[PDB]
């Protein structure tokens, strides 16, 4: 279009990646942090426990609960419940899970996020529902019961940030690199006798020319073209969390804008 | 049902005043555990 | 036990602006941006961008204490350019970028298959 | 004391990664590396979340209540 | 991270990095001497007595014990004594000023000495902070 340029060379239903050219190290930084710490998720973040028979803590398995991956595709359209005009919490700003099991078998009896179950009114939005990503379809091992063995809980999922906690976390790692040929001389490579045969070269030096000894170094050049691969826990697909992303940093520039013309009155 | 103490032992559900002594009726051992509230305890997932 | 809400990083407090503007005392047409409740996420990004304007003297930011969640920015332009509107230009070219980037991304997405 | 759900340094979710894990070593005879590589646990962080972790958990449920 | 410090990553402890799981266990036993002056696991009131801690006697139930599942915290009276001096006077167990939890477990067992005898299990979980050691 104009400003910053994308070519995906891969993709998946959990891994985007892209060669992010035509940028500024700030925005790309920035980006890469803002799809880190800021696009808002659905998390776990009350439990009730009504009964627990089993050998984890109260509060050890409560924990577990925040760390499920739930669906947050249309997470915008869910209010933090800090906003929400309801005395604590309701269907316009968090969803309610309910987790009951029991050890039936003489054989160790698995609690998974399968086993969790929403009771709240989702109003047609894909949202709460456990990210599930294993072959067998459990996804994620919450507990594990004897033959007596129970628990009895009741799960607040709300709406929030990694910054807050990392819970909230829609991405595990991105992957991030500029310049695979050391021709900025943004870093000084360390060695004993050679560099160039002590440090492993990176699959993106295919998709640069080499330096060129013969040549002076450019001054001048400014790191712009930045090898990403940006990873989804699952709670929001890889696409969105690029597009999120965007939209966000985007959104938090736009507030600065309107933050000026506020304090421009009296 | 309503449980005011559970033998350590036998897992036995029972409930007995300061009047009855200690011990579980038919499993005769000494210990005994206080059963949980049903005051229901509340935690953030963090 | 003495740890601030994780809350504090993003939400601002009562009585607690975003902006504060506040004029240099060291030199002439220049300004300080106090940004309540932001990082090296914002700081880092707008002071890149008004670099690139060729009417920015001076630009640059800090956060003076990595508990608090706010950065100061310092501002320096040429005589007869407002440092206000120097940011106001900073923040539109930024959201310029990033709404191109935001449909290239997405032209890109829908030519790939998986 | 049971599987981590996500790995401490990245996020990647490891919780629906270990019973998975012990089949592979078990059933496919398999080399923990191999195993490790075939869950798609590529960085060293996500690695030893699932082969250092020591599950007490089945020793707890040992207990007779 | 100077002269001995380290920098941990708060992401990693939010996703359970040195998460530990801390207990602490009460105890009190029914007199010692006195066949008529024997001590009383009780939640005691006004009765003449007002030698209390008060640290609030509120979350102990009839027997003077608190069920475990309760929130402690402060000088929260977690056991409840009585002394028979001749109307009762104080001989209740505050939690430690410092501490705070979950009380865990409460065992209500008998000594060799046909003594009514009690241990309170608080369990408390701590999250990689500041000036923690490792
Ligand atoms: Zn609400
Ligand atoms: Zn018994
Ligand atoms: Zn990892």
């Amino acid at each position: 279009e104009e400003g910053p340029q994308v070519k995906i060379r891969e993709a998946s239903k959990d891994n985007v990646d892209f060669i992010l050219s035509n940028v500024d190290l700030a925005m790309a930084n920035s980006l890469r942090r803002v799809m880190i710490a800021e696009i808002p998720t659905l998390a776990i973040d009350s439990v009730e426990v009504e009964t627990n028979t089993t050998v984890l803590a109260d509060e050890f398995i409560a924990h577990r609960l925040g760390l499920i991956p739930l669906q947050s595709m249309d997470i915008e359209q869910l209010e933090y419940s800090r906003d929400c005009f309801c005395e604590d919490h309701c269907d316009k700003c968090s969803v309610v899970l309910t987790l009951q099991a029991f050890g039936e078998s003489e054989s160790t009896t698995n609690v998974y996020s399968k086993d969790l179950v929403i009771v709240s009114n989702l109003m047609g939005r894909n949202i709460g529902h456990p990210i599930i990503q294993d072959k067998e379809g459990n996804g994620v091992l919450i507990c594990k019961l004897r033959k007596g063995q129970e628990l009895k809980l009741t799960c607040v999922a709300k709406k929030g940030i990694a910054k807050e906690h990392a819970k909230w976390g829609p991405a595990a790692a991105i992957e991030f690199e500029y310049d695979p040929w050391n021709k900025l001389k943004h870093t000084d490579y360390w060695y004993e006798q050679d560099s160039a045969k002590e440090w492993p070269q990176s699959k993106n030096c295919e998709y640069e020319d080499p330096p060129n000894e013969g040549d002076p170094f450019d001054y001048k050049a400014q790191a712009d073209t930045f090898y990403m691969n940006v990873e989804s826990v699952g709670s929001i697909p890889v696409d969105q969390v690029v597009v999120r992303g965007i939209d966000t940093l985007q959104k938090k520039v736009a507030s600065i804008l309107l933050a000026l013309t506020q304090m421009d009155q009296d | 049902a309503t449980l005011k103490y559970i033998c350590a032992e036998c897992s036995s559900k029972l409930s007995l005043s300061r009047t009855d002594a200690v011990r579980c009726k038919d499993c005769g051992h000494r210990i005994l555990l206080k059963a949980r509230t049903k005051r229901l305890v509340q935690f953030e997932a963090r | 036990m003495n740890a601030p809400d994780r809350f504090e990083l993003f939400l601002l407090g009562e009585g607690e602006s975003k902006l504060k503007i506040d004029p240099d005392t060291k030199a002439p047409n220049a300004v300080v941006i106090t940004f309540e409740k932001e990082d090296h996420t914002l700081g880092n990004l707008i002071r890149a961008e008004l670099l690139n304007d060729r009417k920015v003297l001076f630009a640059a930011y800090k956060v003076e204490h990595p508990f608090f969640a706010r950065f100061k920015l310092r501002i320096q332009t040429t005589e007869g350019y407002d440092p206000k509107d120097a940011l106001k230009n900073a923040c539109n070219s930024i959201i310029n970028k990033l709404g191109a980037l935001k449909t290239n991304f997405e032209t890109e997405w829908n030519l790939q298959t998986l | 004391m049971i599987v981590p759900v996500r790995c401490f340094s990245c996020g990647k979710v490891v919780g629906d990664k270990w019973e998975s894990y012990l089949n592979l070593l078990q059933e496919d005879e398999l080399d923990e590396g191999t195993a490790l590589s075939r869950l798609g646990l590529k960085r060293y962080c996500c690695r030893r979340m699932i082969l250092t972790h020591v599950d007490l958990i089945e020793k707890f449920l040992r207990y007779n209540p | 991270n100077q002269e001995d410090s380290m920098i941990m990553n708060q992401s990693s402890i939010d996703r359970g990095l040195f998460r530990s799981l801390f207990f602490r266990s009460y105890m009190d036993q029914e007199k010692k001497y006195g066949m008529s002056i024997t001590e009383t696991f009780e939640k005691p009131q006004r009765t003449n007595t007002l030698r209390m801690k008060h640290g609030t006697y509120d979350k102990l139930d009839d027997d003077g014990l608190i069920a475990p599942g309760v929130r402690v915290s402060g000088e929260d009276v977690i056991i409840g004594k009585t002394t028979p001096i001749s109307s009762k006077r104080d001989a209740s167990t505050p939690l430690r000023s410092t501490e705070n939890g979950i009380v865990d477990q409460v065992l209500v067992t008998t000594n060799q000495d046909g003594l009514k005898f009690v241990k309170v299990r608080v369990r408390t979980t701590k999250i990689p902070q500041i000036g923690d050691k490792f």
